């Protein structure tokens, strides 16, 4: 599964 | 910045004229991801073409498989027409029937 | 053995004609098992083993997360265009994340991005920081670190990813562990037909293969070229190798195929007496 924290993709 | 597609044209199975098969065109190593890949029989686009969803490799370069069910006929030229921004004009990659 | 879990995502300004601008795809041991695109806006099964081993709440949770990923990367495209002082053009944001369960027992974790196909940032789970591969990635570093993402990401890579990978490997052990025999053809072309000889292994699974030439029963690396491993539509693989021979020397060469599906190496010649 994908990491729940999609915020960790913040650039 | 901007990498040219590396193209290979091949059949799913070793081919023989009159036997059902699948024609494949695989483009790899390119950037930007926008690409036109067209399977052709005697310069005419083939009917049941399926396109792989946009994917890339460990060096970030993009790849795409295009495939279509076909029954190869003897004397016909099968090809893959590739258009990409790195290329001056469309590049045509002829399939070797190997029969 | 060694198992890998990989999630790759691309956000593009120019996909183009009738193609989704954002795509996310999942891989277990190099095999595609999930897909998401910005047109459908739903996470979807790509193998039989993942479906019927997962319920609706699995795909609903995956859909929500990737919808979140989609929107962040939409914003990322705008942020980086402005930061690079770019006016239009074709641009891409790429992500690769996942984990490796190494033979040693040891765990590898990855969470890294590329902007326009060049390394942008990478998570260093060792030091709990985001490494800036380029000067334009320094404002990214500062925002991301202040965002406190390191803790949850270390946890995800070292534990949740690993646990998920164990689940998937179990659901697909039969398919991932299967053997598909290649059909091999040796062909030749030019001066009477024996300048360039080709050997093609059609439809093998798993991916590891050794395809080499023998001339009078001796290994020949000289004037040999490999096309690498290329995929078929059905999840099996293809590989083509060539050797440049002197015209009239076709019968001297054999193609050797070493694969898991083959108890002993296969030896093939161009037709019989070609």
């Amino acid at each position: 599964g994908h990491a729940e924290e999609y915020g960790a993709e913040t650039l | 910045m901007d990498l040219t597609p590396k193209v290979q044209v091949y059949s799913r199975f070793p081919a023989s004229a009159g036997t059902k098969n699948v024609l494949n065109c695989f483009a790899a190593g390119f950037h930007p991801p926008k690409i036109s890949i067209t399977l052709m029989k005697d310069g005419v686009p083939m009917e049941g073409a399926q396109y792989s969803d946009m994917s890339f490799n460990d060096d970030w370069t993009f790849q795409r498989l295009v495939h279509a069910d076909f029954t190869p006929s003897s004397g016909s030229t099968y090809a893959c027409k590739v258009e990409h921004e790195t290329l001056k004009e469309p590049q045509v990659y002829k399939w070797d029937p190997e029969f | 053995e060694l198992h890998t879990l990989r999630y790759i995502r691309t956000a593009m300004t120019d996909p183009g004609p009738g193609l989704p601008w954002f795509v996310d795809v999942g891989y277990v041991d190099g095999e595609l098992f999930m897909h998401y695109n910005s047109t459908a806006r739903r996470a979807v099964p790509r193998t039989e083993w993942i479906a019927a081993n997962t319920d609706q709440q699995y795909w609903d949770r995956e859909t929500q997360i990737v919808q979140g990923s989609e929107q962040i990367n939409r914003e990322n495209l705008d942020i980086l265009r402005r930061r690079y002082n770019q006016t239009g053009g074709s641009h891409t944001v790429q992500w690769m994340s996942g984990c490796d369960i190494l033979e040693d027992g040891t765990i590898r974790g990855y969470h890294q991005a590329a902007y326009d196909g060049r390394d942008f940032v990478a998570f260093d789970k060792g030091t709990m920081t985001l490494t800036a591969a380029v000067p334009e990635a320094v404002p990214t570093k500062r925002k991301w670190e202040e965002g406190g993402y390191a803790e949850g990401l270390k946890q995800y890579l070292e534990e949740t990813c690993v646990e998920w990978l164990r689940r998937y490997v179990e659901y697909g052990k039969a398919e991932l562990g299967r053997r598909e025999r290649p059909e091999v053809r040796v062909w030749g072309k030019e001066a009477d037909g024996i300048l360039t000889l080709s050997c093609r292994a059609h439809g093998f699974y798993p991916r590891p293969i050794v395809v080499s030439w023998l001339k009078d029963g001796a290994v020949r690396g000289q004037d040999a070229q490999s096309g690498g491993i290329v995929p078929n539509g059905d999840g099996t693989y293809h590989t083509w190798v060539t050797i440049d021979a002197q015209p009239g020397d076709g019968d001297k060469y054999q193609c050797r195929v070493e694969h898991a599906s083959l108890p002993q190496p296969g030896l093939y010649s161009w037709r019989s007496g070609g």
